[PDB]
């Protein structure tokens, strides 16, 4: 937040708390909106064999 | 076949009990013998039922080709019986029931033999290949299965399946022996179930070497 010195005094007076430890608008801090691709590994029934599904 | 109702009337002639005399119990009479492969003298010949295989081949057939310790596996009754390797050869004999308990069974009595300087999975690959040109395909298991196994073993020969797949392909033949119609399903089972169980390392070293190679 791009608030100055004072106001931001103001505002944690008013409300008794450190206002800009955690803050409700969300800033760079948050994740990436394009990401790497994933993987996603497989279930346990997909073996080659000893995987009869009268088993399963 | 020929050669039962060929021994028929010599049979008669000189008495079942003679013919009795030779061989075990259950296991009697004399029986032909064909030794091919990697042998100095590949011939055909009569001999006692429960000849060990030993004698027969260092007897009549000359010696397995650089000696006896060249040895590496053999087939004792043609194609559809499954190999055995030379630790088992050393003093097996050569019937029905001795054969059966190696795992293999006695066949047409047709000895194949292999030497240490030969690809078995090549030779196993190609009696699978032989199979599949050689099934009449009217019925699913053998058809479909039987395809499937030639393309497997053509994927072993150069190394480009995983070692995964080696139990999958057992089962594979599972399926196929013993649901077909006739015993062409289970000739073409049997020489993959041999390969695998008497030489799984060779076809794990190969895989490793072509992952190797190919990264
Ligand atoms: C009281 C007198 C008014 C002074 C005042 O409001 O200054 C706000 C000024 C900014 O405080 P802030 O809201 O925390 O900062 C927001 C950004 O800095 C805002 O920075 P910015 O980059 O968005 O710049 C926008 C700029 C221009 O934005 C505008 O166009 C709106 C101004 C029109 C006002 C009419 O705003 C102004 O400079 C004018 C502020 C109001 C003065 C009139 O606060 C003070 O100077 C402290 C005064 C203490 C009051 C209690
Ligand atoms: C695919 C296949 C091919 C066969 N080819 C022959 C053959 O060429 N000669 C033969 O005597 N038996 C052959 N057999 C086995 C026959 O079933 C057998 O000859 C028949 O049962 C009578 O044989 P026997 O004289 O031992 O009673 C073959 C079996 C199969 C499944
Ligand atoms: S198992 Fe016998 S009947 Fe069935 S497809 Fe093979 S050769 Fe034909």
């Amino acid at each position: 937040a791009s608030a100055t010195r004072v106001i931001q005094l103001l505002r944690n007076w008013a409300s008794g708390r450190d206002l800009q430890a955690k803050l409700q608008l969300r800033y760079q801090e948050i994740s990436k909106r394009t990401q790497p691709p994933p993987k996603l590994p497989v279930g346990p029934s997909h073996k080659l064999s000893n995987n009869y599904y009268c088993t399963r | 076949n020929v050669e039962t109702v060929a021994v028929s009337p010599t049979i008669c002639r000189r008495g079942g009990a003679w013919f009795a005399s030779f061989g075990r119990e259950r296991n009697s009479g004399t029986k032909l013998f064909n030794i091919s492969g990697h042998v100095n003298h590949p011939c055909t010949v009569e001999e006692e039922m429960s000849v060990p295989l030993k004698e027969l081949i260092e007897k009549h057939a000359g010696g397995v080709i650089g000696g006896w310790d060249n040895l590496l596996a053999v087939i004792p009754g043609g194609s559809s019986t499954p190999l055995i390797p030379k630790s088992v050869c050393e003093t097996v004999l050569m019937d029905f029931d001795a054969l059966v308990q190696a795992q293999t069974g006695l066949g047409t009595a047709a000895v194949i033999v292999m030497d240490r300087s030969t690809d078995i999975v090549k030779a196993i690959a190609r009696l699978i290949e032989f199979y599949k040109h050689e099934s009449c395909g009217q019925c699913t298991p053998c058809r479909e299965g039987v395809d499937w196994m030639n393309k497997v073993m053509a994927r072993f020969v150069k190394g480009d399946a995983r070692p995964a797949e080696i139990d999958s392909l057992w089962e594979i033949s599972k399926q196929i022996e013993g649901h077909t119609i006739c015993a062409l399903g289970d000739g073409a089972a049997w020489p993959v179930q041999g390969l695998i169980r008497h030489f799984r390392p060779e076809l794990e070293e190969r895989m490793q070497q072509f992952a190797l190679q190919h990264q």
